């Protein structure tokens, strides 16, 4: 009773919640760029380039199938098995699944520290175009979640759907207590008419059906005022009733093990405000804040370093990643007062100058447009 | 639905298919591949597959299937098949093997 | 390598997913229900032209059961018709008991099962349930079983 | 199981259950226009003045609208933008800026022509020539790629992308789909089980002997319905001893509303949209919780617009101004108060120029810094 | 049975939490290095040698086994037997666990207090290599928790599992209870079918098939709205119900003692936010963090002595670990200001002058960058 | 009972039970690690950065945590020191402050040698020479009363002292034992409670005239397991009236929790280590008295720390300082923070010289005195 995990992903709603809330809001979340002449002309060379969707469907994949692969194509001339020279170009970035990429040749050198680690990797997109070979410089490998590597090794050295067995049955289980509770539902009630002799009717025959016809007719006219006839001496018609209570505790139960397996909790995967309190969601979404980064430290980055120094001439460079905090207005404008008073408040004694206050003050982000100048 | 409960061949019976290699599969004494007495079995109906043999010379192409009595080919046993003859013809390690086309019964 | 059973087990449906073959190219003479033995009477331009099954004929085929095709509940004069060549499938019957597994069937007329003691041609395959005051049989059907009489 | 081969799933019952039911019209509708009416801003430009003159000259927010709206339902949509240009409509497009006209077609009304695969050219695998099938008996057209723009829906497996001809895949799963449906089936049943609580038995020895369909039948249901109708608290009915009983039997009924809330829960859960956005009912025993559940829902809105709205903006503002490096900002997606907005207003025009006039901060750019956030002080251009 | 930790790691999602959501948020944590003539070259060579997903799983697996190795390769001129002779060079780390490290040579010399202390480490990765051997200076050892030293000796120097049999019982408890709610709900009604005389039916035949055929038809088309008829002679309908209470406290307390076996609590473990009040969450948080920094300062600082002296040239630094608090850009707002107005509110009455104060204000990590100077 | 002889028989039964459970590990492993590493400070030192730079140098804080803890389970632990010096370790150590190497053992390793009762030096009545014997193929060895140091766990009657030679008890009384051991009882019974909720009968006139192990009874043992697997809300049993009945019986569950609950009080209340830091669950009914119960907690610890943990920094402490008059004092154990930590920080500088400037108190001991109180305000020693 095992089901490949893409038939789930791409039927099951819950499943997609699950697989596809992290990547895309964790790309969107930004960044920023320390060590950069200019940033302007940084982020309109980024959406120039524009292949966030290509990422977000790269991490969601390496989400998934625990294996991702991206090509990225280069202004050069060598063909693409050569490693890649020194430079900052680029043209163009596709997405690969986990089926598609294999390893081809094997270095175990022990001068340099790259033994064990594959050189050369084997492309097989299919699609009538011949499979090709790709050196390592022109690929990055995305991965899945940590696993034993007793199993890393067996896996081809490659991480782990994120939906397992118990997160799988688990879901697979609600669907089973819901239809449970509407059968419950359903049999709240039961009418039972008996008469003696019924049974010497025949089967299937015009006299049965007469009597149906009539059990249903009599049955779709009844209710608080209209009543029905009985014969005393033959027949008997009673109701039997049954109760319903703690059907919709023991579903909360359910839906806290299903939070509890993966992880993110309830205003994020059942997306329901407790309502009894107006400021604890607030720590609640900075939990999931910290949560977020902390997973975003361990995976988005290497893209960053993949990337970025193929695209920026300068030599040294560093990644920030944006407080991913929501803005409001009001406290940004009070922030902003803050740090203006705080940035020319005393430096008006010392020798901290216009030339780097200006600096000061057009580095930390505001709303305060200034030409660049002295 | 159909499903259907099978064992070996006996003396004047109708055979229906052959035992194929699967994921269900168990060693016997004689380290012998074989199937538990309960659980589950895959039987090839139709199409090409390689069989035991006690046999001693190599089959006519086309010509009939005829079984012994444990369910082996043999080629003159007293059991009739509507299967045929393939034409391949090997020797696993002390065991004989031919290749035997069934039709669907 | 096993395979897999199919779950609904009304009259006019395939009962598994092993080999099957569905000749989708036809049009029917006459009314057809589902789940009923056809012959072919004539071809016209690519096209097999079917009936009902009538004393005497050679059956080709199983009318087959879709739920767009055929809105009536029926297969009506003058429709195009699924019809099944090769496979399993369940078939109105007019017979009491089970007959031997593997046994030759045996057609009456209006193309219901009746006989289990047929010299060549269908088998018996092994299902046996009850619908409507009337049972329905497992019938495996094969290609070229039946031969037109020269 | 056996399968049409012309593969068709989000074809008919989609529309059906878009046209027919309302929930899903709101699932499905509630996102884009909120998306698209958000507002956004663009630096890098001149003037704004006629920015907004020529957007609203163009006036195409609604193809908008619908468009990004059957993206999300069919998983998919184009829309083409005509150029001023003197060339066949085959011809791809020179650098220029000038368009006369955005329009748009569902999933079902484009395929592809033909197929380049060149290896020198980062294009490969994309098709370069869509054939398009437009209504209204109107001859098809094939278009070169840089005229239209293709929008998807949700990301799919690549398996049933490319199953899918390159498309996305509808919202309306079947887990949604017959979570909505059984919705109606709880609520009869609960409104039956209303009708159902309480029943009247009368019972009448030799009963059996009523000949059927005839006046005598007639007259006893006639008596009994009359009596029926007739009675109540304030009224009593007469019977015989030896002959008939009458009896009264009641069942209790209680539970079901939380039974219906749970289903609508469910309904929530799955759907994505919280609740006093999808069943539109404020919590009421709290003040101040309904300002952080919107906020959340415009994280949700939000981190779901970066993902869409933008190609479109990338697509479509290159053919409207003549400026060569412009970038895009979203506006903050909160409603702001007179109150807090005057409030606001003052905070930022004291810290503009409260200790700005000891350094070179002069006039000409504090007045860029203080139009440059949209204020209600209008400035006439100059100094 | 159920106690191969290899295999319930990676088939259980809650023993994959309870085991590896600490380390990585211990070392995403950060700190910083006291005595160092500047940072940002520091963490140019950091970025530049991304190590920390190694460092991630070397802390994992010794966390889960009890114990890793972590080895670290160098750039000098000899054997990688020889010992390593002063100096700040690295080239690569790679990360070992419990099963490919033993001991060869042993050191019980009296001048030493290094008698009894492991000298040459035998490394038998596999990957059909040949197993070789390394000095003592070159790897370094992370263990698990203490024991008592009888099993301490026992198990050669190395620790246990966190996984102990207490935990794993109490983990398993929990599927066997949830197994048995679902049995209960589906039990939560039962329709009994009397007829005198169904004795008479004879077992597999057209008969009884009929007849249990029937009883699934009329049982299938029951409900609140409909009622079926049976022979007061010879047959008989009834149905027999039992409710259900009181499991979602049972299951809540089974929750409860994991996470008190554990020792990581309910906002961590269960991720329900409590609700019913506003602001001890925080200190719910906090209490987490006193207890993570506890343990972090038993086994996270042993891997920075070990790896830090061999990458920087400077004589004698310190260590001190970033206090473990989420920072609101708001209140590092107004902290700012208040640091900012702190060192320079009286300091203009005294010697303390700019070449201190400008120390003093970009000690504390500020958002004011300040250009190097007078 | 017979044991393995590898397996030499030494309070095993305790030693198992401390690796084993998790609840002992916990209530003996929560004090001392947080003790030692809450940290002190030092008085009367010239510097503290170089005294911070020897300290991490040598690194013996987890020789120190395993010996407290080992100290704690046992009532008894020994730390060892070998100092650089041209002498036998028999000898007693002449003045001096050097450290080259310490180690532990715990309470078994170690007996009594030498004693002395001489009247004139207050000494008499406590070991002289303490023989410890190792083990692990290295002969035993015999050490000076100065030169190590013996750490005890929890204070008891002479009484026992005596015939304790010297040793307190293990942290792990006979009360505590049983009541941790209860607990697990008390959750088996209630996860049989909850399993023996629901019972079916099925009882059929002559059943047992059948023989037992018999192809008859096998299937009849199947058919009830099978019809027992099939049954539900949606399914039917049918049965015959005449000779067989199917029954069933249920029971209710109720109060259980609170049970629990109870015996988690009563191992808290005997424990001394209170609900949120032994339980790690908060009250979550209100928002500023978990705070109040950590103070508590941090009183209770440093009330332990000033027994047991000073010893050690007396004992250890004048084999590293070269000066002669010090002080060591503990930093008050309080999480400090952002915010509390800058508005203290201003409040310390504006104190430090918001007046002090008419009088005496002058520069040179201004800045020592604010830097003393630490600061995040590094400074460059002068003036």
């Amino acid at each position: 009773a095992s089901y490949h995990v893409g038939s789930f992903y791409n039927d099951n709603a819950t499943a997609k919640r699950i697989v596809d809330v992290i990547p895309e809001e964790m790309v969107t979340a930004g960044f920023k760029i320390s060590g950069v002449k200019d940033e302007k002309e940084f982020k309109s060379l980024w959406d120039s380039y524009k292949i966030d969707p290509s990422l977000v469907d790269a991490l969601c994949w390496a989400r998934l199938y625990g294996g991702a692969a991206i090509v990225a194509i280069i202004n050069d001339n060598r063909m693409l098995t050569s490693p890649v020279k020194p430079g900052a170009k680029l043209e163009g970035v596709r997405v690969y699944d986990r089926f598609a990429i294999t390893i081809e040749k094997r270095v175990t050198n022990a001068r340099s520290p790259r033994y064990g680690e594959p050189e050369i990797y084997k492309v097989s997109p299919g699609d009538n175009i011949q499979p090709y070979l790709i050196h390592h410089t022109r690929i990055f490998i995305a991965d899945g979640e940590r696993v034993t590597p007793q199993m890393r090794k067996q896996n081809q050295g490659w991480g782990a759907s994120v939906l397992n067995k118990s997160l799988i049955d688990a879901i697979c289980d609600y669907d089973y207590c819901e239809s449970l509770a509407t059968q419950i539902l359903r049999r709240k009630q039961q009418a039972v008419w008996k008469v003696k002799g019924l049974a010497e009717m025949c089967d299937d025959d015009d006299a049965q059906y007469a009597a149906r016809l009539r059990l249903a007719q009599v049955d779709d006219n009844s209710g608080v005022g209209r009543a029905i006839g009985i014969d005393a001496e033959t027949e008997e018609y009673d109701v039997l009733n049954s109760d319903i209570s703690g059907v919709p505790e023991f579903l909360s139960s359910k839906m806290d093990r299903i939070v509890s397996l993966s992880g993110i909790h309830e205003i994020i995967i059942k997306n329901k405000n407790v309502g009894g309190v107006s400021a604890s969601q607030n720590t609640a979404l900075e939990t999931f804040y910290k949560l977020v980064d902390r997973k975003r430290e361990e995976d988005y980055r290497p893209l960053l370093e993949f990337l970025l120094p193929f695209i920026v001439d300068e030599q040294e460079w560093s990644i920030e990643f944006e407080p991913l905090s929501v803005p409001s207005k009001k406290e940004e404008s009070e922030i902003t007062k803050n740090n203006v008073e705080s940035v020319t408040k005393a430096i008006t004694e010392q020798i901290i100058d216009l030339e780097e206050a200006r600096d000061t003050l057009r580095s930390i982000a505001p709303e305060f447009k200034l030409k660049d100048g002295n | 639905d159909g499903h259907k409960l099978v064992k070996a061949l006996t003396t004047g019976t109708t055979p229906y298919g052959v035992a194929i290699r699967s994921h269900w599969q168990t060693v016997n004494a004689q380290n012998q591949m074989i199937y538990e007495d309960g659980g589950a079995i895959n039987v090839m109906t139709s199409g090409r597959v390689w069989m035991l043999s006690k046999s001693t010379e190599a089959p006519t192409f086309g010509s009939a299937v005829k079984l012994d009595v444990d369910g082996q080919e043999k080629s003159d046993g007293t059991i009739e098949t509507t299967w045929t003859y393939a034409g391949g013809w090997t020797k696993y390690k002390d065991i004989q093997l031919v290749e035997v086309q069934l039709h669907q019964l | 390598y096993e395979n897999l059973f199919l779950r609904p087990a009304c009259p006019g449906n395939i009962s598994d997913t092993s080999t099957y073959n569905i000749d989708g190219a036809c049009v029917a003479q006459g009314d057809i229900g589902f789940g009923s033995a056809v012959q072919v009477v004539g071809i016209v331009d690519g096209v097999k032209v079917v009936a009902a099954l009538p004393d005497g004929g050679t059956p080709y085929g199983i009318a087959f059961r879709s739920q767009y095709e055929h809105l009536s509940g029926k297969i009506l004069d003058g429709e195009v018709c699924n019809v099944v060549s090769h496979g399993r499938v369940w078939t109105l019957t007019s017979l009491g008991e089970a007959p031997s597994l593997f046994s030759k069937l045996q057609f009456g007329s209006g193309g219901v099962v009746t006989g289990g003691s047929g010299s060549a041609g269908w088998t018996f395959a092994g299902g046996f349930v009850k619908h409507e005051d009337g049972y329905i049989i497992e019938v495996q059907v094969k290609q070229n079983a039946f031969i037109a009489p020269p």
